[PDB]
RNA sequence: UGGAGCCGCCGCAGGUGCAGAUCUUGGUGGUAGUAGCAAAUAUUCAAACGAGAACUUUGAAGGCCGAAGUGGAGAAGGGUU
RNA sequence: CCUCUGGCAUGUUGGAACAAUGUAGGUAAGGGAAGUCGGCAAGCCGGAUCCGUAACUUCGGGAUAAGGAUUGGCUCUAAGG
RNA sequence: GAAUGGAUGAACGAGAUUCCCACUGUCCCUACCUACUAUCCAGCGAAACCACAGCCAAGGGAACGGGCUUGGCGGAAUCAG
RNA sequence: UGUUCACCCACUAAUAGGGAACGUGAGCUGGGUUUAGACCGUCGUGAGACAGGUUAGUUUUACCCUACUGAUGAUGUGUUGU
C-alpha cells in the first residue's frame, strides 16, 4: 500500500543503507502492520525484510 | 568506508576541535577529541632553552 | 514592468 | 541606392507558384500538332521509372575529341509495359478553347482500370460502366454508338484515345492503372477515328508509339523534399557565420518602399514534387520484355553485339526500390524527373529534331548490370560464381 | 433553479447541470456544441471515441492556433481536437440526466440533448515567476455547465 | 423585476452634470486555448493499494552522482519545517 | 573517465512524429584566409622518454624556444635491498 | 623633447598593431549526421500591445495614406512559416 | 583603406552609370562616428575643450494585422468520382 517507513526502520535496524533493505514483495500486508521497529526485528527473523548483499566490484 | 562526523557542534576544525580515531568494542571508527599539549615549565634563569624535567608536562 | 533595455542603451540614439 | 555588385537573380520566376503538384501523373500539357500527310499513331505513352545505369558506345560526331572513341553514358531504364486502349474522346474547336464533345468507352475494362474509378476499392461494389456496357449488346445501343462515333467523324477536330497501363505486370505494389488521354496524330478525321475504334480493348506496346535514337519529351513529377528552407529551395546564400537570427535565410526581403514583398523575393515553401517537362531525352534502346518459346529469352535485354551474354538490365540482386523489370523498357539517355516507381509520361517531341546530334544513331558496346545495393563488381550471377569458385554454403 | 431556456414539455424532458467546475471552458464549449443534438446513446459513444481519438471535436469559434486533423473532415472543418477532460466531464453530465431521466419515468435509449450550454464561471487564480522579478496571472478558466435532455422516438 | 420609502410647486443652500487628463480605484475583452511548461545522458517490466496510476509504494532490469558526492554531519539563517 | 559504500529518479509534465528556422555537438573531396574590419570561430599543437635548442639579455633568463626521434602487445635479460 | 620626465630595455602581458609558417568549412560552395527545440496531440496556460481598423497605383493633403479622390479591384474559416 | 570615394593587380564581352526613407540594424555585422575609462598633442590659470590623433567599450521583442511563401479549405455544379 505504502511502505517508506517500513524500509526506513528496516535500514536503520540493519544498519545498512535501504538500497540494501529488501522487502518480500508478496508478504506486504504483514510488513504494513510494522509501524514500529522491533515489530521490524521480528520481520527480520522470520525472513520478509532482508538485508541484500553488497554489489560486487571484484578486483580481479 | 566507514567515513565519520564531529561528535559536538564545533563543525569548524579550530585549536578546540581536535581529534583521534578510536575503534570501539561495538567496532566502529568513532572520534575522540583530545586534550591539548601541555608544556614542561621553562627555566627561570632565562638563558636556558630546554624545559625541565622530573615535572609532568 | 517589462525589460526593454539597458540605462545606457536609451534606444534611439541620434546625437 | 543600386546594389553594388551586380549578380544574376536565383532561381527563375517561369516555374512558380513553387507549390506541391495538383497531379501525381505527369499530364502532357500540349501534344504536337497534327498533320494529315502521315500515318495516323500515338504521340505519347506511360511509363515507370525503375532505376539507372552506365552504357558503353562508340561515338560519331565528327569534329570532336571523342569520335570514334567509346565513351561511357548515363541512363534511365523506364518500365513500360503495353498500354489498352479503353476509350476514345473528341474534343471540339472553339472560340473559348477545345471543348470535350463525345466519350466512349469499350465494351470490357479491366479492374486494373476500373480501379482508378474508385477511392476504395475494398468497399466498393464495383458497379462502374455496368448500365454503360449494356448498350454493346442490343440494337438500339449499337446504333446510338454508330450516331456517336458518326457524330464525332462529322464535328470533332482532335480525338485523342484514352488508354490504361496494365498494372498487373509492374512489380509495383499498386493495382490501380493510371489512366490517360493519348492523342492521335494522322490522317483525317474520319481515318483517324476508325483507327481508334479498332484498337478498342486492345494492347499498344511501345515500339507502336516510340523509335530507337529518337528524342522524346519525359513529364513527370518531381522527387519531393518537403517544405524547405529559402537556402536548399532558391540556392541563396548562407549568410556568415556571426548572424544573430538564422543564416540560412536571405536577408533584406524587400527594399522599403513597394512596401509589400514581392511574388519575385525568394522565401521558404514546397521544394520538390512540382510538375515538370523535360525535353529531348535520347532513346539509346527499346528492349523486349521477358517471353518464352521453350525456355525462357531473358537474354535479348541487356544483351549487345558486342556483349553477347545472357544479362537482363535487371542489375543483381534488383533495381533498388523496385524490382525485376521483367516487361520491354526504354532506355532514355540521362536521368528523368521523378523518383523510383513514378508513373512517367514519355511525349513524342513537339519540335522539328534536325540536329547533328539529335539523329545520331546509337549502337551500345555494353550495359552495366553490375549491383546497385553496394559497390557492385560483377554483372551477372554466372561470372561472380566462377570468379569466386564454391562457398562454404554447398 | 431557473435554467436558461425551458423546455417544450417539462413532463417529459429531464435536467442536469454543474457549477464552476475546473475544464477548460474553450474545449468544453466546442464539445458541447458538437454534443448538441445527438441522442444520448450516440453521444456517449461520441465522447467515448473522442477520449480514445476515434472522433475528433470541431474547433469552430475557439479555433485558433488549433490544428488540423482528418477526422474533422466529417463536421465539415479543418479543425479539431480531442479534448479528454471536457468529454469526461459531460460524460458525467450525460449521465446524471439519464439517471435523472430514470428516476422520472422516461426511456432513457428516447433521449435527446435538446439544449446544452457552457458559460464561464468564476476564474480561480494562481500566478507565474517572469524574467526581471515580474510576476504575471496564471488563472484558471473554469464553466458552468448545463444540459435539457428529451424524449423524441 | 424589486421590496421601503419617494416625489410636484415656491424659496434657500451646494462637495451639482465627464469621453478624454500616459487621470484614480475596481472589473472585462481581443490577443489565445496562443507564447509557453526543451540546462545538467534514463527509463522499462510486473505486483500492491486504490473510484481512478506515465508519476504512489514493493520487487526485478537498465541507468546516473562517482567520496573537491546527488553520500553522512554541523555553523549562520529558518521556526515546527 | 569508469567503479564499490551511500544516494537518486534527470531537475515544474507525458505521448506521436523528425519539415523549415534555430541552440549545442560532429564530418567534409580539391584548394587553404581568396572570407572578414580583423583568422572572429574552430583547427592545428599537446603527455612522457631521448636527443636538440637561436637572436637577444639586467647573465637570473629567453626555453616546453625552435627542430627532431620514440611510445602498443607479449617473452626474456640485467641492474638496483 | 627631457621627473609636466627624454632616450632606451631583458623578462612579463585574457593589452594595441604588422607579417610569415603550420592549420583549418573563415571562404570558394555548400552538403550530410547527431541531441534539444520548433511541429502535432493530452493536461495546464500567461504577457506586451490594442481610437477604428487592416490589398494596391497615382492624386491632392501638415509637401511619404488603411481610411479621402480617381482608377485598380474584393470570396468563409484557418495551419506552418 | 572603417569607409562612401579612390587607387592598383588579374581576368574579361564588358569590367556603363543610377534609383527604391541617400532600398535594406525585431535581416546581420558594428570596423567607424556618438556617453561613461584612459593616452597623446594644441588650447585653457582651471573644471575642462578640440569635424586633431589613439585604445576599451550590453545592437532587445513577432505569438497581432497585413504583405509575401508554402499548406488545409470555402461557394456553386443534386450527390460523388474521371
Ligand atoms: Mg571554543
Ligand atoms: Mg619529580
Ligand atoms: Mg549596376
Ligand atoms: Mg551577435
Ligand atoms: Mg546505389
Ligand atoms: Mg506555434
Ligand atoms: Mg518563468
Ligand atoms: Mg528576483
Ligand atoms: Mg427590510
Ligand atoms: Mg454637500
Ligand atoms: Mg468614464
Ligand atoms: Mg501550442
Ligand atoms: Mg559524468
Ligand atoms: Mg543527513
Ligand atoms: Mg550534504
Ligand atoms: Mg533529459
Ligand atoms: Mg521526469
Ligand atoms: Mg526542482
Ligand atoms: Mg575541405
Ligand atoms: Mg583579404
Ligand atoms: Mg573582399
Ligand atoms: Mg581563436
Ligand atoms: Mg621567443
Ligand atoms: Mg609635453
Ligand atoms: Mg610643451
Ligand atoms: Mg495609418
Ligand atoms: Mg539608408
Ligand atoms: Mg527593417
Ligand atoms: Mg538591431
Ligand atoms: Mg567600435
Ligand atoms: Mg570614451
Amino acid at each position: 500500500s505504502m511502505l517508506r517507513l517500513q524500509k526506513r526502520l528496516a535500514s536503520s535496524v540493519l544498519r545498512c543503507g535501504k538500497k540494501k533493505v529488501w522487502l518480500d514483495p508478496n508478504e506486504t500486508n504483514e510488513i504494513a502492520n510494522a509501524n514500529s521497529r522491533q515489530q521490524i526485528r521480528k520481520l527480520i527473523k522470520d525472513g520478509l525484510i532482508i538485508r541484500k548483499p553488497v554489489t560486487v566490484h571484484s578486483r580481479a | 568506508v566507514q567515513r565519520l562526523t564531529y561528535r559536538r557542534r564545533l563543525s569548524y576544525n579550530t585549536a578546540s576541535n581536535k581529534t583521534r580515531l578510536s575503534r570501539t568494542p561495538g567496532n566502529r571508527i568513532v572520534y575522540l577529541y583530545t586534550k591539548k599539549v601541555g608544556k614542561a615549565p621553562k627555566s627561570a634563569c632565562g638563558v636556558c632553552p630546554g624545559r625541565l624535567r622530573g615535572v609532568r608536562a | 514592468g517589462m525589460w526593454r533595455f539597458y540605462t545606457e542603451d536609451s534606444p534611439g540614439l541620434k546625437v | 541606392s543600386h546594389r553594388k555588385f551586380s549578380a544574376p537573380r536565383h532561381g527563375s520566376l517561369g516555374f512558380l507558384p513553387r507549390k506541391r503538384s495538383s497531379r501525381h501523373r505527369g499530364k502532357v500539357k500540349s501534344f504536337p500538332k497534327d498533320d494529315p500527310s502521315k500515318p495516323v499513331h500515338l504521340t505519347a505513352f506511360l511509363g515507370y521509372k525503375a532505376g539507372m545505369t552506365h552504357i558503353v558506345r562508340e561515338v560519331d560526331r565528327p569534329g570532336s575529341k571523342v569520335n570514334k572513341k567509346e565513351v561511357v553514358e548515363a541512363v534511365t531504364i523506364v518500365e513500360t509495359p503495353p498500354m489498352v486502349v479503353v476509350g476514345i474522346v473528341g474534343y471540339v474547336e472553339t472560340p473559348r478553347g477545345l471543348r470535350t464533345f463525345k466519350t466512349v468507352f469499350a465494351e470490357h475494362i479491366s479492374d486494373e482500370c476500373k480501379r482508378r474509378f474508385y477511392k476504395n476499392w475494398h468497399k466498393s461494389k464495383k458497379k462502374a460502366f455496368t448500365k454503360y456496357c449494356k448498350k454493346w449488346q442490343d440494337d438500339a445501343g449499337k446504333r446510338q454508338l454508330d450516331k456517336d462515333f458518326s457524330s464525332m467523324k462529322k464535328y470533332c477536330q482532335v480525338i485523342r484515345v484514352l488508354a490504361h497501363t496494365q498494372m498487373r505486370l509492374l512489380p509495383l505494389r499498386q493495382k490501380k492503372a493510371h489512366l490517360m488521354e493519348i492523342q492521335v496524330n494522322g490522317g483525317t478525321v474520319a481515318e483517324k477515328l476508325d483507327w481508334a475504334r479498332e484498337r478498342l480493348e486492345q494492347q499498344v506496346p511501345v515500339s507502336q508509339v516510340f523509335g530507337q535514337d529518337e528524342m522524346i519529351d519525359v513529364i513527370g513529377v518531381t522527387k519531393g523534399k518537403g517544405y524547405k528552407g529559402v537556402t536548399s529551395r532558391w540556392h541563396t546564400k548562407k549568410l556568415p557565420r556571426k548572424t544573430h537570427r538564422g543564416l540560412r535565410k536571405v536577408a533584406c526581403i524587400g527594399a522599403w518602399h513597394p512596401a509589400r514583398v514581392a511574388f519575385s523575393v525568394a522565401r521558404a515553401g514546397q521544394k520538390g514534387y512540382h510538375h515538370r517537362t523535360e525535353i529531348n531525352k535520347k532513346i539509346y534502346k527499346i528492349g523486349q520484355g521477358y517471353l518464352i518459346k521453350d525456355g525462357k529469352l531473358i537474354k535479348n535485354n541487356a544483351s549487345t553485339d558486342y556483349d553477347l551474354s545472357d544479362k537482363s538490365i535487371n542489375p543483381l540482386g534488383g533495381f533498388v526500390h523496385y524490382g525485376e523489370v521483367t516487361n520491354d523498357f526504354v532506355m532514355l539517355k540521362g536521368c528523368v524527373v521523378g523518383t523510383k516507381k513514378r508513373v512517367l509520361t514519355l511525349r513524342k517531341s513537339l519540335l522539328v529534331q534536325t540536329k547533328r546530334r539529335a539523329l545520331e544513331k546509337i549502337d551500345l558496346k555494353f550495359i552495366d548490370t553490375t549491383s546497385k545495393f553496394g559497390h557492385g563488381r560483377f554483372q551477372t550471377v554466372e561470372e561472380k560464381k566462377a570468379f569466386m569458385g564454391p562457398l562454404k554454403k554447398d | 433553479v431557473r435554467y436558461s431556456l425551458d423546455p417544450e414539455n417539462p413532463t417529459k424532458s429531464c435536467k442536469s447541470r454543474g457549477s464552476n467546475l475546473r475544464v477548460h471552458f474553450k474545449n468544453t464549449r466546442e464539445t458541447a456544441q458538437a454534443i448538441k443534438g445527438m441522442h444520448i446513446r450516440k453521444a456517449t459513444k461520441y465522447l467515448k471515441d473522442v477520449t480514445l481519438q476515434k472522433q475528433c471535436v470541431p474547433f469552430r469559434r475557439y479555433n485558433g492556433g488549433v490544428g488540423r486533423c482528418a477526422q474533422a473532415k466529417q463536421w465539415g472543418w479543418t479543425q479539431g481536437r480531442w479534448p479528454k477532460k471536457s468529454a469526461e466531464f459531460l460524460l458525467h453530465m450525460l449521465k446524471n440526466a439519464e439517471s435523472n431521466a430514470e428516476l422520472k419515468g422516461l426511456d432513457v435509449d428516447s433521449l435527446v440533448i435538446e439544449h446544452i450550454q457552457v458559460n464561464k464561471a468564476p476564474k480561480m487564480r494562481r500566478r507565474t515567476y517572469r524574467a526581471h522579478g515580474r510576476i504575471n496571472p496564471y488563472m484558471s478558466s473554469p464553466c458552468h455547465i448545463e444540459m435539457i435532455l428529451t424524449e423524441k422516438e
